[PDB]
DNA sequence: CACTCTCGATG
RNA sequence: AUCGAGAGA
C-alpha cells in the first residue's frame, strides 16, 4: 500500500511554480520532468504530450514551462535514475531502477515491461493536477461516498487471515530448518 | 483509450443486463470528461433500480 | 431479463432517476403533498420505492415523512431498547 | 383553513416565481452584483431570502 | 501564445534578441537550432479567462441524461433541439450565463444579452 | 393484458421478489 | 464618519474609495510580453495612436496590461491613476504609457530603461501583488451600513 | 404469546373470543371488522385487544422439550 | 440528487420543503430535510463538548 | 481539550 | 482492579 503525492508548489502569485513529486522511501521530491526522463520519455514536448492532450491549450503548457526550466539540468534517463538514487556509485541506479518498477505506482504493474503504462498515468495526474489549478474543475470532494469502500467479513477475515497463515508458514520454516 | 465510445458503453451494459458481466461491476462513462470508468472493486456499495 | 440494475454511487453520477413511475406519464386534492412535476424527460432508471432510502430500525417509524429528522433519528436510537419477543426459541 | 392553505400554496407560488425571475435574470448576465460580493453570492443572497420571506 | 519546439531535439526552444537585426529568435539550448519568430506575443498572462467555459463539448452529449434540455431555438439551424449547462469553468466568481449546445448543428450559443 | 405500464402500487411486488431471495443480511453472507 | 456630514452618503462613498484596498490585478485583464524593437511605431496596430499621441535607450521588450472596462468603475478610478501608480513605484527605470479613458480599450505599456526576456516576468509580477492602486492594506472590502 | 384474557382498558373477557374469531374468519370468511362485531367487541379498545394480538405460542409449540 | 438535471439552482433542487410536516414531505424533501437535521445533531455534540471544555 | 449504568474479553 | 465496546441523560 503505497502513497503517490504530486506536489505543485507555489501558490497563485508566486513565480517559482514547479511540480514535484513524492517517490516511496525517497528523501527530497523530485521534479516531475526527472520522473518523465526516467521511464524513458527524455524530451521535452513529448512529456508536455504525455500530460496536455490538447496542443491547443497554451495556458497549461504555459504552466508547464518552469517544471521544463526545473529539469532542464538531466538530459538522459541515467543521469535521472542516478538523481533519485541520489535521493534515495551506479548501484543507486539499480536502486532508482527498482522504486520505479516495484513502488512508484505498484497498481497497473510490478514488473519491467511496463514503463510508458506510468509514464502516461502520472501525465494524467498532472493533468489533473493542472485542470484543477486552473479553475476548470474544483476540488475532489472527500466526502463522496462512491471513492469509498465498506470491508465486510470477507475482507477483514482476509487480512487476518494472511497475517496468521504468514505466521504459521513462518513458524513451519522455523521448524523445517530445525530438522 | 478508445475512439467511438458509444457502441462499447451500449455493448457493456447489454452484457451486465444479460448476466455476461457481473451485474456488481460498475460502469461509469463521462462524456463531457472523456472518460470510462469500470470498476471491479469489492466494497462499492449499490443498489437496484 | 435487464429489468432491473445494479448501481453504485460512482456510477449513479451519469444517470436520470425518476423518483416514481408515474414520472413517465405525459381539480387537485389540496390534502396532499405539493409535488413538484417531473421537468426531467431523460430518464434512465427510475426508484424502486423512494422509501428503501430508509434502515431497517426507521422503516418502523410511522409517516416519518411528517415529522422532523432528528426525531426519526432518535425514534432510531430508542427502536433497539424496545422489549417484545427477539427471538421465538 | 381552506382558503388559508391556499393562499399559503400561492404565497410559495409567488415566491418560487420570483426565484424563477430573478434566476432567469442572471443567467441574462444583466444581474448587477452587490458591492462586495459575486454575481453568484448576490443571486443566492436573493434567493435564500426569498425562501426565507415566503416561510414566514 | 502557442509556443513550439526544436525539429532535432524536440525539446522546448527558448527566446533570444538579435540585437543587430532588432528581431524575435527562438533558440534551443540542448544543440543549436535558432528558428524565426511568428509573433511577437511571448508571454500571456491571463486573470480573466474565457477558456473553460464551452469545455467538455463534444458529439456524444446529445446522450447525457444528466444534462437539462430547453425551449430555444438554435440562432443557426433554428431547432428547438439543445442541452444547456453553465459555465464549466469551476471558479468562484463566474456568472450564471447559460451555454447551449444545438443537438442538430452542434452550434453554441449562450444566454448571455450584454455580449 | 402483460405489457402495461407499472403502478406504484406493484413496486412492492419487486421489493417482495427481493429480500425473498436476498435477505436481510445479504451482504454479510455474500 | 465625520461628526459634520452624516447623512451624506456621497462622501461615505469616497471614503469607501479611500478606505477599501484596491490592487492592479484586481483591475486587470490581462498581461501580455511583446517584442517591439522600435518605440515609435507598435507592431500592434491597436497601440499606434496611443505611440502617436504620446509624442509631444529603452528595451525592446514590451509589457503590456490590459485591463476590465467594468472594474475600472466599481474601484471609481482613472487611468491616470494606475500609470501614475506604476511610475512613482518605479520611478525611472520604467517607462510608461497608457490610453485614456475615452477608448475601447484601456491598455497600459512599459519598458525596461543578457538575459532580460525572463527578467520582466519578475516585474509584471511584482506589479500585480506588490501594487496598491488605493485604499489600505488588509481592508478587503467595505460596506455602507446605515 | 397467547390471546389476552381480559381486555387491558375496560376489562371485558375476550380470552375466549380467539378460536371463534379465527373461526369467523376462515369459516365464514368474515372481514376482521365484521367478525370483531360479532363477537360482541363493540368498544375499540376490546376490538384492539383482539385485532392486535399475535399468537405467537403456536410458534412455540413447534419445539419438543 | 440524481432525480434531478445537472445546474439545477430552482428551489426544490436546492433543499426548499414547500410542504408541512401535516401535509407530509416528499423524497427529495425528506432527505434534504435530513441532512440539515443531521448537521444539528452534528453540531449540538460539537456544542455541548466545546461548551463543555470551555465551562471547565 | 470536553455523570452514569452496563455488557466481555484480558492479566 | 487494568485496557476496548454498547448505551443512558
Ligand atoms: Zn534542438
Ligand atoms: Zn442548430
Ligand atoms: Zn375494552
Amino acid at each position: 500500500i503505497s502513497t503517490l503525492q504530486v506536489k505543485l508548489y507555489g501558490r497563485e502569485g508566486s513565480s517559482a511554480r514547479t511540480i514535484k513529486a513524492t517517490l516511496p522511501y525517497i528523501k527530497q521530491d523530485i521534479p516531475i520532468v526527472i520522473i518523465f526522463r526516467a521511464l524513458g520519455i527524455i524530451p521535452d514536448g513529448e512529456i508536455l504530450e504525455h500530460i496536455c492532450y490538447d496542443v491547443n491549450d497554451w495556458q497549461m503548457l504555459e504552466m508547464l514551462k518552469p517544471c521544463v526550466e526545473d529539469g532542464f539540468v538531466i538530459q538522459d534517463r541515467e543521469t535521472a535514475l542516478d538523481f533519485i538514487g541520489r535521493r534515495g556509485k551506479e548501484k543507486r541506479i539499480q536502486y532508482a531502477k527498482d522504486i520505479l518498477q516495484k513502488e512508484f505506482l505498484p497498481h497497473i504493474t510490478q514488473l519491467e515491461g511496463f514503463e510508458s503504462r506510468k509514464a502516461f498515468f502520472l501525465g494524467y495526474m498532472i493533468n489533473r493536477l493542472l485542470l484543477c489549478a486552473l479553475d476548470r474543475k474544483d476540488q475532489d470532494d472527500r466526502d463522496h461516498f462512491g471513492k469509498k469502500r465498506l470491508d465486510l467479513a470477507g475482507p477483514l477475515l482476509a487480512q487476518l487471515f494472511k497475517t496468521l497463515f504468514k505466521k504459521l508458514t513462518k513458524d513451519i520454516f522455523r521448524y523445517m530448518q530445525r530438522t | 483509450v478508445h475512439r467511438n465510445p458509444a457502441r462499447l458503453m451500449e455493448t457493456l451494459r447489454t452484457l451486465r443486463r444479460k448476466g455476461d458481466i457481473n451485474p456488481e461491476v460498475s460502469m461509469i462513462r463521462d462524456i463531457r470528461e472523456k472518460e470510462l470508468k469500470i470498476f471491479t472493486d469489492a466494497g462499492r456499495v449499490y443498489r437496484p433500480l | 431479463e435487464g429489468l432491473v440494475e445494479y448501481i453504485d454511487a460512482e456510477e449513479e453520477e451519469s444517470i436520470l432517476i425518476a423518483m416514481q413511475p408515474e414520472d413517465l406519464e405525459p381539480d387537485v386534492d389540496p390534502a396532499k403533498r405539493i409535488r413538484v412535476s417531473h421537468h426531467a424527460t431523460t430518464f434512465t432508471h427510475c426508484e424502486i420505492h423512494p422509501s428503501m432510502i430508509l434502515g431497517v430500525a426507521a422503516s418502523i417509524i410511522p409517516f416519518p415523512d411528517h415529522n422532523q429528522s432528528p426525531r426519526n433519528t432518535y425514534q432510531s436510537a430508542m427502536g433497539k431498547q424496545a422489549m417484545g419477543v427477539f427471538l421465538t426459541n | 383553513d381552506g382558503p388559508t392553505m391556499r393562499e399559503i400554496t400561492e404565497t410559495i407560488a409567488e415566491a418560487k416565481k420570483k426565484v424563477l425571475d430573478v434566476t432567469k435574470e442572471a443567467q441574462a448576465n444583466l444581474l448587477t452584483a452587490k458591492h462586495g460580493m459575486t454575481l453568484r453570492e448576490s443571486f443566492e443572497d436573493n434567493v435564500v431570502r426569498f425562501l426565507n420571506e415566503a416561510r414566514d | 501564445t502557442t509556443f513550439r519546439f526544436c525539429r532535432d531535439c524536440n525539446n522546448m526552444l527558448y527566446p533570444r534578441e538579435d540585437k543587430e537585426n532588432n528581431r524575435l529568435l527562438f533558440e534551443c539550448r540542448t544543440c543549436s537550432y535558432v528558428e524565426e519568430a511568428g509573433s511577437p506575443l511571448v508571454y500571456r498572462h491571463e486573470l480573466i479567462t474565457n477558456i473553460g467555459e464551452t469545455a467538455g463539448v463534444v458529439q456524444d452529449i446529445g446522450s447525457d441524461p444528466t444534462l437539462p434540455r430547453s425551449d430555444r431555438e438554435c440562432p443557426k439551424c433554428h431547432s428547438r433541439e439543445n442541452v444547456f449547462f453553465q459555465s464549466q469553468q469551476r471558479r468562484k466568481d463566474t456568472s450564471m450565463v447559460l451555454f447551449f449546445v444545438c443537438l442538430s448543428c452542434s452550434h453554441i450559443f449562450t444566454s448571455d444579452q450584454k455580449n | 393484458d402483460e405489457s402495461a405500464p407499472i403502478t406504484a402500487e406493484d413496486s412492492w411486488a419487486v421489493i417482495s421478489a427481493f429480500f425473498r431471495e436476498k435477505g436481510l443480511v445479504s451482504q454479510q453472507l455474500d | 464618519l465625520e461628526p459634520g456630514h452624516a447623512a451624506d452618503q456621497e462622501q461615505a462613498k469616497l471614503i469607501r474609495s479611500a478606505i477599501e484596498h484596491t490592487t492592479l490585478k484586481s483591475v486587470t485583464i490581462a498581461s501580455e510580453i511583446y517584442y517591439d524593437p522600435d518605440p515609435r511605431s507598435t507592431v500592434i496596430p491597436e497601440d499606434e495612436e496611443i505611440i502617436q499621441l504620446h509624442f509631444s535607450q529603452q528595451s525592446p521588450w514590451l509589457l503590456r496590461l490590459e485591463l476590465d472596462r467594468a472594474a475600472m468603475n466599481d474601484k471609481d478610478l482613472t487611468m491616470g491613476q494606475v500609470g501614475e501608480r506604476i511610475k512613482q513605484t518605479f520611478k525611472n527605470d520604467l517607462f510608461v504609457i497608457w490610453s485614456e479613458d475615452n477608448d475601447e480599450k484601456l491598455i497600459i505599456r512599459c519598458r525596461v530603461v543578457a538575459e532580460e526576456d525572463h527578467m520582466l516576468k519578475k516585474i509584471e509580477n511584482t506589479m500585480l501583488e506588490n501594487i496598491t492602486l488605493r485604499g489600505v492594506e488588509n481592508i478587503e472590502r467595505v460596506v455602507m451600513m446605515k | 404469546m397467547i390471546v389476552p384474557v381480559r381486555c387491558f382498558s375496560c376489562g371485558k373477557v375476550v380470552g375466549d373470543k380467539w378460536e371463534s374469531y379465527l373461526n369467523l374468519l376462515q369459516e365464514d370468511e368474515l372481514d376482521e371488522g365484521t367478525a370483531l362485531s360479532r363477537l360482541g367487541l363493540k368498544r375499540y379498545c376490546c376490538r384492539r385487544m383482539i385485532l392486535t394480538h399475535v399468537d405467537l405460542i403456536e410458534k412455540f409449540l413447534r419445539y419438543n422439550p | 440528487l440524481p432525480h434531478f438535471s445537472k445546474d439545477d439552482y430552482s428551489p426544490e433542487s436546492k433543499g426548499f420543503v414547500e410542504n408541512s410536516y401535516l401535509r407530509g414531505l416528499t423524497p427529495q424533501e425528506f432527505f434534504f430535510h435530513a441532512m440539515g437535521g443531521r448537521e444539528g445533531l452534528i453540531d449540538t455534540a460539537v456544542k455541548t463538548a466545546e461548551t463543555g471544555y470551555i465551562q471547565r
